[PDB]
């Protein structure tokens, strides 16, 4: 936002701010649908404690899943979840704010503490049962595990096709302020 | 926000109207003089029956806008052309279909 | 180790120790009413004194 | 005494601190969510006088019909205390010692602790 | 108006009302299924149960058609960008996109909603109901214009919230022959509805008292009229008591805290996802973050702006006081519900500090 | 124990003296001398076509 | 949400302000900067915090011992004619 | 295109060239290029790109 | 890309070891080896993002094109050295390493040393010859001699075969 | 992603003029005048006011 | 709301701008011909005076003892569990005085107040007497607030949580710098101002404009790069 | 992009046609099309219905149909005179949906927002200068849905 | 390192002229205050005739100059060569 | 005071001391129809208090301990500093007889005008431009109602 | 491929090193360029015809832009 002979030159977007808190905020409720969607597929009445994360020691596919998404949770990389917490530092530091950066590393670090600390009860002695069974027998979803494939599918690739979704967090933002 | 213009134009007063075909029906004729003018400053005193129309037919936000966009459309068509456009289009999007390699051993700057 | 993880687990440990785990009603309430009115002080201290 | 904006501003902060201040009753609560309400109606009314505006004094009506909304929830809500198995007075329900209550004592409901 | 009444005024709302009118009418179709008389003159081929357990997958797809034919109705819909209805709505491009993107999430969550319905119908018809309702007033937070209407839809969201968080079910069909002779005292519905109906009371006040000062000080509650006369505030210096101003965004920023649960202020979140079902829980996080949120970073981003300069002490020395205060608090829970809360508080918080970033 | 927590400060007091003393005669300093401007050892520089 | 209307039906006292305000907002490309006078003229008529001062001032230079005995009033000539003037219907005659 | 940081020094700075004044905490990333972000770091900064790789790797060699 | 390339490493090492490792204890020390792994990336990321921002380009020669102020070039020597030292290991948070080498399984503890230190000195390197710093490099130079002494000094103290090569 | 690439440089084009008028509309209480501003500020006034 | 903005205040800026300078002096001349009450009250100008050591450690003990009682009024006291006993004989004598309520508040926050007041104190002559002369202003505000808020820690809290205590104060020290200490959102002045002088004339500065400006036109990466088509 | 024929049986076809992904327009911006009556009542708006509100109807009645079987397919336990009032209503929801969308399109029309046969005397004259789409259209199905690229 | 690569500016010290004459142009505007008292003091001095000698705007005068000199020596100093502040402190 | 009886009392005192500044302020409208309002919440309350403390015990609280020490302080401070007052003044400030505004009359206005009635502003307001607002209070107490119910089941 | 033919740079850089640039000037930077150079380029062809009657706008002497 410079000016020279009076005719001004800008080389930088206003809207970018808007876009990048959007973008964060759906990348937090696609990785919480994700999130969620796993206790969907499961009796919910099986979670109960903090200490009940054996129970998504199961079929190999939600045992994956599930950990892949509480590792996008803690946004490490190159999740979903890096991504929101990257753009953020990206734009703060934009922004010129060392103490905000500062403060939002040490609030990651603390999350990814506390969000890591739920893979210590991930572990079970053997194959547990959290299926609701349905005609004598357990009952799996198929519509549900698709959208979970998908979910996982734009969580742990997704980082690619970070473009087309940037430019149109921006082209929402532009009409913000015009 | 505080200083958009278009913000501040949207805003009304409590059941204030503005007859859409009027307004444009006068910017219209207002426009065609001003470019039978055809000077590159908006001098509204060149015609003085059609700004008086467009004064009084286009509300102030709705005159300021049309300016705006008269402005913006002078300056566009005072620097680029329809052809010049379109092959740098053409060769941009070529160009997209690549990769742009680092300027390595340059000579400048 | 004591010095790089143990210093963070004490410092958790004891604060802790300070906070109720099961919130009560007047505990929410008297939470409430503190932060609003500490937070009404600290903000006119900063306009007028800091 | 004091000028009616400041008078009304200051009741307006006194009733939200004193609605913490005494004994945690449902009842009670609800009581001073009322007289929240109806306080808040009488600073609308007094702005209103203040700044002629017809939507400041249009909020009465709207501000009547949420104080009875919220007065009909907690109605409801202490109705629903009976069948909790849970008494009004919110410190009762909490094992954690106080001394605003002077008679508060709970133990296990067990004869002998230890047997022989 | 008293001349003439353009159709543009009610044009947007039309749909709104139409979607409204068929809800009602469904539902209340829905409250007689069961009085079905039978002429003497009339054979029956089987003998009719009267107890029925319909499943609400039925209420749940045809609000998701609903909610459809509302995002081809936007999808149509042209015009120019002003204010409607006595400039108490908000038209706008942003507004259209923003109601759009909050319709489409809608629309993922209650087909996946529906899908987990049909596994296990732990959830009734009243539920599927206040959440339809729900989700036909949420996108219109977004068309807000004045601080009145702001405050109106609010207080009806919350009322909808309060109204299927009572559509909870108390009791569930377990294997526990135990417990046949011995009553178990649960209190968790009795404390969410408490600490629900506190909070809602006080950020209703507080919400109150701010539109009430703000009124007073400018003449107008509406978005662009407000920003424009604090700008001219800060250039005439007619209106120089910072102290009244300071009071306002104070009253402003706890009242939003309070009703997005914001740290210092998440005991009463905690204990309110801790005895809750797993789909009310889902519901609640896409409500508050998806609509509360963004409509708060909106008001300290797009609505308030004037103001931020005030607003920044009050965003940073929140933010310090919730990391210091709920790291402590971050590393002691020992339930999958309060994981989750804590995990949506600390986003919050994370997304809080990001919002003061871009207000610079 | 205390000279051994404290090893890490009288390695910087050391560190400083020997700076210090080739300050003093000029020699290799503890510096990061950016004498390739930049260009990494060996890194291939050609341009494409 | 601008009523602009009284408290008697009528048009609030600042109606035409805020309309002439509003008219040099939309104007002006920069109003922040030219809308100085209609702002001004509009935050008096909302907030009446220079009759406010004035009467502070007036209150003032009464608590000094300036002023002893203002000219009277007389209505039937519509004129003011000084205290010592001694006319009919005076308190003191 | 070069950003820049915005500096936090209180300190006025002057330009004779143009005959004008600046402040170190206000300043554009233009203007912090040309005055704060302008000192040099090369040992033949007078020489291109292309001649300082050259002088680079003669001076290796040397 | 480098940074990236970086940090997607982590995920395969915390996948290896929460899943191969043998032991029961390796557990905390897979989650406390994934703990400073982030750490150190969240510095480097730090780092990079500040870098990133200065200056709007993606090339080495555009950096060697734009010099750094005294505090930016401090900062960014500070944090790629407190990054690659957490990555390195570096005294005192070397607690996560030991751990590791002490409860990883031999395929994976010896592509671990192997591998992740070098390409993280790899970055180090790479990064700092890129950026030019008028500062003193005594601090960096102090804590690699200390964390040698301390890395030395406890090899008279290890019966575990692991943890004595984890030492060397 | 197309047609919103489209728009948005549409949009950022509009917005141009907007960032201009806000910097014009951000001089400080008393700058607005000053002779690093004085040439923009009557360009705007002046010259941008002929509505 | 600007947090020091007597001393971040840019005064060449000010001066050419000719807003009212705090740094100006706010002082009381009175004549040869004013009463002894009005000479006397003219006096107060002391209070005015920031120059004065005893007045500024003054300001700063009342701020600290207000500090401390605000904690204490916020979080201290009610955190406190004093012995039964001593609240009943506190109630017992509160029912026989007159004033009982400000003696027993008296007695309550006076420990606080005052080491409030002396902490304040010893801080403001540690920052104005020992740090002013330091070049790095975040290094030296660091080191300050890290040395007094660890001693505060080993003495007011705990001597076991010195650690805690130190973190404490560089994170305080770096937030004085970055707010306190840096015009971060509290900027007086519009980015990029300059001021121009030597009366340079128009064509002159025309000319020096649009040379600085064909430098501007090296700001754009592609430019430098030369990775840009014919349009 | 040429527009299908206004009062015809597929007139609802031009508003699934736009220019632009922009919702609204600007203030001040004129209209693609001529404006009939800016100030439009809810009188002149009914009597601006045509033969595309029919057909938008009568395509709103056909589809309804499927959506109808589609929310009728998830009813369990009920009667089947429950089942029918409950089509019925979905069915009459479905054409009600299709009659403010009518409506809507007519209101369009009246206003210019969609076409309806009217063209302004003196095109605007807008030139495309970032054009990343043109191409893209002008070799599928995506230019049948852009009007005028 | 630093010190080796070659000085790319030289100011007035660096050049061996006094920029005293620019100093003091430059400081004139920090102290205005003083320059209206000397002022409103010379203008009466100027208004009196044959006042009594213990009358002089000496005093005036010598507060502007404390402030005008009060920026512009130390700045000055610290461009001087020797002037470095030191090692560590 | 702990006893309900007792509280409601006094709520049911403030109100009518309520409507009694609200008819020195001359707004005798509103100050009725909050009577009558607060009349009948009251009776509800009395319902309620028979049906939920018919022996009124109330808890045995003391109010000491807890206003001695945090409720006096906080109070103390928060009364200290709290003025939002910009530039309301009271009624004795200056002589009435300087005031000459309320003598002041729309002779014309008053011919021009056919309101008999004082809800002309309540109308206005409550049905032509808050009609949105209207239509939302109807909406929100239609689905309180529908709460209450799915509540009471 | 499809997903990166948009740009001359891949998508994980278009998306992280553009950061609150213009986009106009990230995708199209040459009509950018020729948009802020408007008024400029209208002084160099007044300049360039002041030349070509003798006129040689010294101010103007450094408006020579090549793009």
């Amino acid at each position: 936002m410079s000016i020279f002979s009076n005719i001004w030159i800008n080389n930088d977007l206003n809207s970018y701010g808007l876009s990048i808190l959007l973008l964060n905020i759906i990348n937090y409720l696609i990785v919480f649908m994700l999130i969620l969607s796993v206790i969907l597929l499961t009796n919910l009445s099986k979670f109960k404690s903090l200490n009940q994360f054996k129970e998504f020691n199961s079929y190999n596919f939600i045992l994956y899943s599930l950990i892949f998404s509480l590792l996008s949770m803690a946004g490490i990389p190159p999740l979903l979840g890096f991504t929101g917490k990257f753009l953020a530092i990206l734009y703060s530091s934009f922004k010129s704010q060392y103490l905000l950066i500062l403060f939002m590393t040490i609030l990651n670090i603390f999350g990814m503490y506390f969000y890591i600390q739920n893979l210590r009860f991930v572990v079970k002695k053997n194959k547990s049962s959290i299926l609701n069974y349905k005609n004598y027998y357990v009952n799996i979803n198929y519509s549900i595990t698709l959208n979970i494939i998908l979910l996982n599918f734009f969580n742990f690739f997704g980082i690619l096709f970070l473009s087309d979704l940037i430019i149109i967090l921006n082209y929402i933002s532009s009409y913000i302020y015009i | 926000m505080e200083f958009s213009n278009a913000l501040l134009s949207q805003t009304k007063l409590p059941g204030q109207q503005y007859d859409y075909k009027r307004c444009f029906q006068a910017s219209n004729t207002h426009f065609e003089c001003l470019d039978s003018i055809r000077d590159a400053y908006d001098n509204h005193h060149k015609c003085p029956q059609t700004y008086q129309a467009w004064q009084s037919s286009c509300d102030v936000g709705i005159r300021r806008y049309q300016m705006d966009n008269r402005e913006q459309q002078k300056k566009d068509q005072l620097l680029y052309s329809k052809e010049q456009l379109k092959n740098y289009n053409a060769a941009k999007n070529k160009e997209a279909y690549g990769i742009t390699a680092p300027k390595n051993l340059s000579f400048a700057f | 180790e004591y010095l790089t993880k143990k210093t963070i687990d004490s410092f958790i440990f004891n604060n802790n120790r300070f906070n109720f785990i099961n919130l009560v009603e007047s505990k929410y309430f008297l939470q409430i009413l503190t932060l609003i009115l500490y937070l009404f002080f600290i903000t006119i201290f900063i306009l007028f004194y800091i | 005494m004091l000028t009616w904006i400041s008078f009304w501003s200051l009741i307006f902060w006194l009733i939200l601190i004193i609605l913490v201040l005494k004994p945690k009753n449902f009842i009670s609560i609800l009581f001073m969510s009322e007289l929240t309400w109806l306080a808040l109606y009488c600073l609308s009314l007094l702005f209103g006088a203040i700044y002629c505006d017809i939507t400041l004094l249009s909020i009465s009506f709207f501000i009547l019909g949420v104080a009875g909304l919220e007065f009909s929830f907690g109605i409801l809500i202490a109705i629903l205390y009976k069948n909790l198995n849970e008494s009004l007075n919110t410190d009762l329900n909490n094992n954690n010692n106080n001394q605003n209550i002077f008679d508060k004592n709970f133990k296990t409901p067990l004869e002998k602790i230890n047997w022989q | 108006m008293l001349l003439r009444l353009l159709v543009s005024e009610y044009i947007f709302f039309l749909p709104v009302f139409t979607n409204l009118f068929i809800y009602w009418h469904i539902f209340f179709k829905n409250n007689i299924n069961l009085v079905n008389k039978k002429n003497n003159w009339d054979k029956s081929i089987s003998v009719k149960n009267i107890i029925i357990k319909q499943n609400p997958s039925f209420i749940i797809r045809l609000n998701l058609l609903l909610n459809s034919l509302m995002v081809l109705y936007l999808i149509t819909f042209n015009g120019y960008s002003s204010t409607f209805w006595w400039s108490h709505f908000k038209l706008n491009n942003y507004s259209l996109y923003m109601y759009l993107l909050v319709i489409i999430f809608n629309n993922y969550f209650l087909y996946i909603t529906e899908k987990h319905i049909k596994i296990l119908n732990n959830y009734s018809i009243d539920y599927f109901f206040s959440i339809i309702n729900i989700t036909l007033f949420i996108p219109m937070i977004f068309l807000s214009n004045t601080l009145f209407t702001f405050f109106f839809l609010i207080e009806l969201v919350s009322c909808a919230i309060f109204y299927k968080f009572i559509v909870s079910k108390i009791s569930f069909k377990n294997s526990n022959y135990k417990d046949n002779y011995f009553s178990i005292f649960s209190k968790n519905y009795l404390n969410v509805l408490f600490y629900q109906y506190w909070s809602s009371f006080f950020s209703s006040v507080m919400i109150g008292f701010c539109i009430i000062y703000l009124f007073s000080l400018t003449g107008s509650t509406e978005w662009s009229i407000i920003n424009f006369i604090v700008a001219s505030n800060n250039q005439i210096n007619y209106y120089t008591n910072n102290i009244t101003l300071l009071f306002i965004c104070l009253t402003l920023i706890i009242g939003f805290i309070i009703k997005l649960g914001i740290a210092p202020i998440q005991l009463y979140k905690i204990e309110i996802y801790k005895g809750l079902p797993f789909l009310s829980i889902f519901f609640y996080t896409t409500f508050y973050f998806l609509i509360f949120f963004l409509f708060f970073s909106l008001l300290f981003i797009y609505y308030l702006s004037a103001l931020n300069n005030f607003f920044w002490i009050i965003l940073l020395i929140i933010s310090i006081i919730g990391i210091f205060y709920i790291i402590s608090i971050i590393f002691d829970i020992n339930l999958f519900k309060a994981f989750l809360a804590y995990s949506t508080i600390i986003n919050s918080i994370s997304f809080i500090l990001l919002i003061i970033a871009i207000i610079f | 124990n205390v000279l051994f927590f404290c090893t890490p400060l009288f390695l910087y007091l050391i560190l400083q003296v020997e700076e210090l003393n080739s300050e003093k005669r000029g020699g290799t300093s503890n510096k990061f001398y950016h004498n390739n401007a930049g260009f990494f050892h060996f890194q291939i520089y050609d341009n494409k076509q | 949400s601008y009523s602009g209307y009284s408290l008697n039906g009528g048009v609030h006292p600042c109606l035409p302000f805020y309309e002439r305000m509003l008219q040099c907002a939309k104007s002006e490309a920069l109003p922040i900067k030219m809308c100085t006078a209609q702002t001004e003229d509009y935050l008096e008529c909302h907030h009446r915090k220079k009759q406010y001062a004035l009467n502070y001032a007036i209150k003032k230079e009464l608590n000094n011992i300036r002023i002893v005995a203002l000219p009277r009033y007389d209505e039937e000539n519509d004129t003011f004619v000084p205290f010592s003037q001694a006319t009919a219907d005076h308190i003191f005659q | 295109a070069f950003g820049g940081f915005r500096q936090t020094d209180n300190s006025l700075i002057i330009d004779d060239r143009r005959k004008i004044i600046l402040n170190t905490r206000s300043l554009n990333d233009f203007q912090q290029k040309i005055y704060l972000r302008n000192f040099f770091t090369n040992y033949r900064p007078d020489l291109s790109s292309y001649d300082y790789f050259a002088f680079k790797e003669k001076l290796r060699i040397g | 890309l480098f940074f990236m390339c970086y940090e997607l490493l982590l995920i395969p090492s915390f996948l290896i070891v929460y899943f191969v490792s043998p032991s029961r204890r390796a557990i905390q020390a897979s989650l406390y080896f994934v703990i400073w792994t982030q750490l150190g990336s969240l510095l480097v990321l730090i780092a990079i993002s500040y870098i990133i921002s200065i200056t709007n380009t993606y090339e080495f020669n555009d950096l060697k094109y734009f010099n750094f102020t005294n505090s930016e070039s401090t900062i960014i020597i500070f944090l790629i050295f407190l990054g690659f030292g957490f990555k390195a290991p570096i005294w005192p948070f070397h607690y996560w390493l030991t751990k590791t080498h002490v409860e990883a399984p031999s395929g994976f503890s010896i592509y671990l040393s192997g591998f992740l230190v070098k390409t993280a000195l790899y970055g180090f390197y790479k990064f700092n010859t890129s950026i030019f710093i008028d500062i003193d490099s005594s601090i960096f130079i102090a804590i690699c001699i200390m964390g040698v002494v301390d890395s030395s000094l406890k090899m008279w103290g290890q019966t575990d075969l692991k943890k004595l090569v984890a030492y060397g | 992603r197309r047609m919103a690439l489209e728009q948005l440089c549409y949009n950022e084009e509009k917005l141009e003029r907007y960032q201009i008028r806000a910097k014009l509309q951000s001089l400080k209480i008393g700058e607005e005048l000053s002779d690093a501003y004085r040439e923009s500020f009557f360009e705007h006034a002046v010259q941008k006011n002929n509505i | 709301m600007e947090l020091n903005s007597s001393a971040k205040e840019d005064s060449h800026y000010v001066g050419v701008l000719g807003y009212p300078s705090q740094h100006d002096p706010h002082t009381l001349h009175p004549k040869k011909h004013d009463s002894t009450f009005t000479k006397v009250y003219a006096c107060r100008d002391m209070l005015w005076d920031h120059h004065w050591e005893v007045r500024n450690t003054l300001y700063a003990g009342f701020k600290g003892a207000l500090l401390g009682v605000a904690y204490a009024s916020g979080f201290g006291l009610i955190s406190k569990t004093v012995p039964s006993i001593v609240l009943k004989k506190m109630f017992r004598f509160v029912r026989n005085n007159n004033f009982g309520h400000i003696r027993i508040m008296q007695d309550l926050l006076t420990p606080y107040a005052l080491t409030g007041f002396g902490l304040g104190s010893v801080y403001y002559l540690y920052q104005h007497n020992v740090w002013e002369n330091r070049s790095n202003k975040w290094l030296a505000e660091v080191l300050s607030n890290a040395l007094f808020f660890q001693v505060a820690t080993a003495v007011c809290v705990n001597p076991g949580f010195h650690i805690y205590g130190m973190v404490g104060g560089i994170l305080f020290g770096t937030l004085k710098y970055a707010f306190y200490n840096s015009s971060f959102f509290q900027e007086k002045e519009s980015i990029g101002s300059y001021t121009t002088f030597g009366d340079l004339s128009e064509e002159e500065r025309k000319k020096q404009e649009y040379k600085d400006y064909i430098q501007f036109l090296g700001n754009y990466h592609k430019v430098r790069n030369g990775q840009l088509v014919d349009l | 992009s040429q527009t299908f024929a206004h009062d015809s049986f597929l007139g609802g076809l031009n508003l699934f046609k736009r220019r632009d992904p922009r919702f609204v327009l600007d203030q001040g911006e004129r209209p693609p099309y001529p404006i009939i009556n800016s100030n439009s009542s809810f009188v002149d708006v009914l009597s601006n219905f045509n033969k595309a509100d029919f057909g938008l109807v009568l395509f709103s009645a056909a589809i309804g149909f499927p959506l109808s079987r589609w929310v009728l397919k998830g009813l369990t336990f009920s009667s089947l005179n429950y089942r029918r009032g409950l089509f019925s209503s979905v069915y009459g929801g479905v054409i009600l949906w299709g009659l403010v969308l009518g409506f809507n399109n007519s209101y369009y029309r009246l206003n210019g927002f969609v076409d309806n046969g009217l063209v302004w005397k003196r095109k605007e004259r807008k030139l495309n200068k970032y054009d990343f789409t043109s191409e893209f259209e002008d070799n599928s199905f995506f230019k049948k849905l852009r009007i005028r690229d | 390192s630093s010190g080796d690569l070659p000085s790319a500016t030289l100011s007035m010290i660096q050049q061996g002229q006094d920029p005293k004459e620019l100093v003091l142009q430059h400081c004139k505007p920090n102290c205005l205050h003083w320059e209206q008292k000397l002022k409103r003091c010379e203008a009466k001095l100027r208004e009196l005739v044959n006042a009594d000698p213990e009358m002089s705007c000496m005093y005036p005068l010598r507060d502007w100059v404390t402030c005008v000199e009060a920026c512009v020596q130390p700045q000055i100093i610290s461009q001087l060569v020797g002037a470095q502040k030191g090692r560590i402190w | 005071n702990n006893n309900l009886y007792y509280i409601l009392l006094y709520i049911f005192l403030e109100i009518v001391f309520f409507g009694l500044f609200l008819c020195l302020y001359q707004l005798e409208l509103f100050t009725g129809f909050l009577w009558v309002a607060e009349f009948a919440i009251v009776f509800i309350a009395v319902v309620l208090l028979f049906y939920l403390n018919i022996d009124g015990l109330h808890l045995k609280y003391n109010h000491n301990i807890n206003n001695v020490l945090y409720y006096t302080p906080s109070l103390v401070l928060f009364l200290i500093f709290f003025n939002i007052d910009y530039f309301s003044e009271l009624e004795l400030f200056l002589p009435l007889e300087l005031s000459f505004i309320d003598i002041y009359d729309d002779y014309y206005e008053g011919f021009n005008n056919s309101i008999m009635n004082d809800f002309t502003p309540l109308t206005l307001s409550y049905y032509s431009i808050n009609s949105a607002e209207f239509i939302i209070i109807g909406l929100l107490l239609l689905l309180g109602s529908v709460a209450c119910v799915n509540l009471y089941k | 491929g499809v997903w990166s033919n948009i740009h001359p740079t891949d998508k994980v850089t278009l998306s992280f090193a553009n950061i609150g640039r213009p986009f106009r000037l990230i995708y199209r930077p040459e009509i950018f360029l020729r948009d802020q150079q408007a008024k400029f380029i209208q002084l160099e062809k007044e300049h360039i015809e002041k030349s070509k009657k003798g006129e040689f706008v010294e101010t103007t002497s450094p408006l020579v832009l090549w793009n």
